[PDB]
RNA sequence: AAGGUCACGGCGAGACGAGCCGUUUAUCAUUACGAUAGGUGUCAAGUGGAAGUGCAGUGAUGUAUGCAGCUGAGGCAUCCUAACAGACCCACAGACUUGAAC
RNA sequence: GACAACUCUCUCUAAGGAACUCGGCAAAAUAGCCCCGUAACUUCGGGAGAAGGGGUGCCCCCUCACAAAGGGGGUCGAAGU
RNA sequence: UUCACAUCGACGGGAAGGUUUGGCACCUCGAUGUCGGCUCUUCGCCACCUGGGGCUGUAGUAUGUUCCAAGGGUUGGGCUG
RNA sequence: CAUUGAGAGGACCUUUCCCUAGUACGAGAGGACCGGGAAGGACGCACCUCUGGUGUACCAGUUAUCGUGCCCACGGUAAACGCUGGGUAGCCAAGUGCGGAGCGGAUAACUGCUGAAAGCAUCUAAGUAGUAAGCCCACCCCAAGAUGAGUGCUCUCCUA
């Protein structure tokens, strides 16, 4: 359950606003490839919960198959990739058909959430999944980097699930928490926001307000 | 990780790698067609379309240039007396592609250039 | 009247950059050049403080194209850094130019001090 | 790393056929290729 | 960054030269002495017309340092040796003329150093 | 059939499978989509003054052309090259039984 | 082909410098020729290349054992066995 | 200072645990590789700290002892294997 | 495609400094509980805008030598950079941001409110109130192979 609905956008680099007072700030860009129109709302009546279900990055048909495509002409709105919807407790007024909601409602709300796709490392080791130490380099030593032991004796006879070993670290959706607006361009459709955004320029990336 | 790293290496070492780009790019100016694997293609396909545009320009620093870059001394020579009444108005993509079966031994997916 | 592309890096920098060129003008800060900084700290009432020294490198990257300067206070070998587009700084004089044959005098730093001081 | 023990003809089975079949799979892409090969004006195979 | 082996030259007149110094106090990460860290140094070598002698441990404050200093105002300072103040913990040190040119943050909490101090930059 | 898979051009994804983004009269015009990768043209950016010539010097070398010359993993533009040619899987109201109204 | 973990053979590493460790193990550092200078101790043979410090590339000139070599000067590089 | 039970508690007694040294020799010697360190767990409470409370010979600070509570933490080093 | 979430993980940690206030208390000396703020530490999730490390894409200086006929200028080699000087994009931290919230629920120890079995009493036997870093929920992610296999929207089943 979130406090209200949110927007997504896409990340567009990093650099720093100087604020007039004399300090540097290290802000994360924000575009706006096209409004976050809401497709379709879910209330308490047709669905056990209420939602509002929004999308982004309008496209041209052949890349958007027939049920999407359907279903987004069910709305009677334009043909767009990505698709996602807020929960949101039921005093929602919100139509389906084509709101093309404007971005105003973040300035004054200077708390934000964001969430998005981090970066994916592949097959890391433990040394740096979960911050082991390596062995000592030297002195005659052999396990370099190596994960040590993995469990206790004969008692256990099996490792405990859930313990530490190499694996695939990113590519999951994270989301960081209550990161304080700053300067809207209402003309760019950029927005500044100071923190680190999960991923490179170019990603799909959750806005929406705090849960505190 | 290989995030954004855009050199384009093969299965040789660095030293190597750069007589394997010289030479086959020397050998692909020399007969135009030529018979390399995929990876060799691509290879060929970025050094040899600087070689095409560096003496599209024929000066002496570029014909310099071009010349220590490519072995042989009479193909660099017979190349900007060959690139601008050729590949004038071309403005890029001076190569093509065209794969072809793989090699006997090895599986190897083979590709086949040449110069248009 | 034309919308815009995902360029917006060079267009955020650019007008950046233009408008702090609009509030203060700045020549440019070549490496090897000898400069004095003005800086603008609050509460010291002096207003003005002194920054002599030497450019080492401008790690130009934008709104961040910066000077790290060197001058041999009587201790020892200080080095700050400047952004140059800060509101905080005054103006900035090119006194000298020592004529260096290098992007980035990171040797400097080590050397003899007698060819430091300012 | 030494083996306990061996296995069942059940388990080879199962472990040689997914090898066999998964030299199956790379041949309905040799028939697509073996089919565009044919006559037809593809830019490819001199 | 000032590792508790490191070899910190003196800022004062205090009566000492260089200070081994040993596990700061205050911030308890104690593998990063930042500014302003008092640390608890002993004497290495001193000056022998002085009551500090060898192998006396002392309290001292970190002024300066070869790792950099992340200002808000945009700039960042560093110096080329590591440097401390042989310090008492009532404010003050045992010396008086201070050497070398010191920050302005550690006004905030130490005054005298900069009262004392030739250059605040 | 809808939708996938192979192939194809790759990736800020990735051991391999995965995943994701393209797969072309690849806009036309009044204002967000139909540039995927390479090349090319420019702009950030790195090293930092290239060759050749002239001048000064007995010569090492310095100087003008000339923030020039190379680099261009990044941004934008450009269809010049390759996205051609295909192939394959999944089809044909979704068993049997009760209740409701039509 | 690709450019995962991790092993091995190498290169570099901000700040510090043995805090690691059984133990400076291993790596890093010194390194060639000339000049100055060199202690405790001793079987007076040595230690000793003790330690420590300076010059070193390339173009000029002259003194020239008229082959090695010397001094003075300039020239570049951050760095000259 | 009076005052067994704020706090210790002599002379004695009753338990729990299986973490020390022991007793037996019950599995294992056609092989269950001891002590310390590095890496990496997880668990117990007989609680060192953190959270709540009682009593205090607790004026306040700091306590002494004890109840609930194992979520989390429990340093860097000189000596020695 | 879009999500509910059964179940499971991670995070729920901790210290000084200041106001209250040199106030209660104490002859003085000393010096609060409670409620706020601020700076830290470890841990975790991210990122490369700044500062850098690396960066065998790179460019620059130079030694020995072999080629390019020769001078210039380049190319090869001196392992998997000849040795150095810097560096874009990646990766990383020492750098930069953020997190640890809840007059939410029930409790353990305890303090109670009425209050009887013994017309006195007693936190309890009926009912009930404050309250723990502990339990659960909320917090971030995965998640209907949850075979109990969910819910919602949309596309397609044609010819003989």
């Amino acid at each position: 359950v979130d406090a209200g609905i949110g927007v997504m956008g896409t990340k567009l680099g990093m650099m720093s606003f100087f604020e007039e007072d004399g300090t540097v700030v290290p802000v994360t860009v924000i575009g706006f490839k096209e409004g976050n129109i809401v497709t379709q709302v879910k209330t308490e009546s047709t669905d056990g919960y209420n939602a509002v279900q929004v999308g982004y990055e309008r496209l041209r048909d052949r890349k958007l198959t027939m049920p999407e495509r359907g279903h987004l002409n069910k709305a009677g709105v334009i043909p767009m990739r990505h698709l996602q919807e807020f929960r949101l407790v039921s005093v929602d007024d919100f139509t389906p058909s084509q709101k093309l909601l404007f971005e105003e409602l973040f300035k004054e709300g200077d708390m934000v959430d964001i969430s998005g796709t981090t970066i994916g490392k592949g097959f890391q080791g433990g040394i740096k999944r979960h911050n082991f130490k390596r062995g000592l380099m030297t002195h005659g030593s052999k396990s370099h980097r190596a994960l040590g032991s993995i469990g206790a004796g004969t008692t256990p006879g099996h490792v405990y699930k859930g313990k530490k070993m190499p694996g695939r670290m990113g590519g999951t959706k994270t989301k960081i928490r209550k990161l304080k607006i700053m300067k809207i361009d209402t003309d760019l459709r950029v927005v500044m926001i100071k923190g680190a955004v999960p991923g490179k320029p170019g990603n799909l990336l959750r806005l929406a307000p705090a849960k505190i | 990780m290989k995030h954004g790293r855009k050199i384009h290496r093969l299965s040789r070492p660095a030293d190597q790698r750069r007589a394997l780009l010289r030479g086959l790019t020397t050998q692909l100016l020399k007969h135009g067609r030529i018979k390399t694997t995929r990876a060799k293609a691509s290879a060929m396909r970025k050094y040899v379309d600087k070689m095409i545009t560096l003496a599209k320009e024929g000066s002496l620093h570029k014909r310099r240039q071009a010349l220590g870059f490519i072995y042989e001394k009479q193909i660099v020579h017979a190349l900007f007396a060959e690139v601008p009444e050729r590949y004038g108005d071309r403005n890029g993509g001076y190569t093509r592609i065209i794969r072809t079966l793989p090699r006997r031994g090895d599986n190897a997916p083979m590709a086949y250039i040449e110069l248009v | 009247q034309r919308v815009k592309l995902g360029d917006i890096m060079g267009i955020l920098n650019k007008k950046a950059v233009h408008a702090a060129e609009e509030l203060r003008p700045v020549p440019g800060i070549r490496t090897g050049d000898i400069v004095q900084i003005r800086l603008e700290v609050p509460e010291n009432k002096r207003r003005l403080s002194v920054y002599k020294g030497i450019v080492i490198s401008r790690q130009n990257a934008g709104i961040h194209t910066t000077i790290r300067i060197r001058r041999i206070i009587a201790g020892v070998g200080v080095e700050i850094v400047f952004p140059l587009y800060s509101p905080n700084i005054k103006e900035i004089k090119v006194v000298s130019h020592r004529k260096v044959r290098k992007a980035r005098l990171y040797y400097l730093r080590d050397k003899l001090p007698r060819l430091s001081t300012f | 790393a030494v083996p306990k023990k061996r296995t069942s003809i059940y388990k080879k089975r199962i472990r040689k056929n997914i090898w066999k079949k998964k030299g199956y799979w790379a041949a309905l892409k040799a028939f697509s290729l073996a089919k565009s090969l044919s006559t037809g004006n593809s830019k490819s195979f001199f | 960054m000032i590792q508790p082996q490191t070899h910190l030259n003196v800022a004062d007149n205090s009566g000492a030269r260089e200070l081994m110094c040993i596990r700061i106090i205050g911030a308890s990460n104690r593998r990063y002495a930042r500014i302003g860290d008092v640390i608890v140094a002993v004497i290495k070598e001193a000056i022998p017309n002085t009551p500090l002698e060898r192998s006396e441990v002392i309290r001292a404050v970190v002024v300066r340092t070869c790792k950099e200093l992340k200002r808000d105002n945009g700039m960042i300072i560093r110096y080329d040796d590591n440097a401390a103040v042989i310090i008492d913990q009532e404010g003050n040190p045992k010396g008086t003329r201070i050497f070398g040119a010191i920050a302005r943050e550690l006004r905030q909490k130490f005054a005298k150093i900069v009262s004392l101090a030739p250059e605040v930059l």
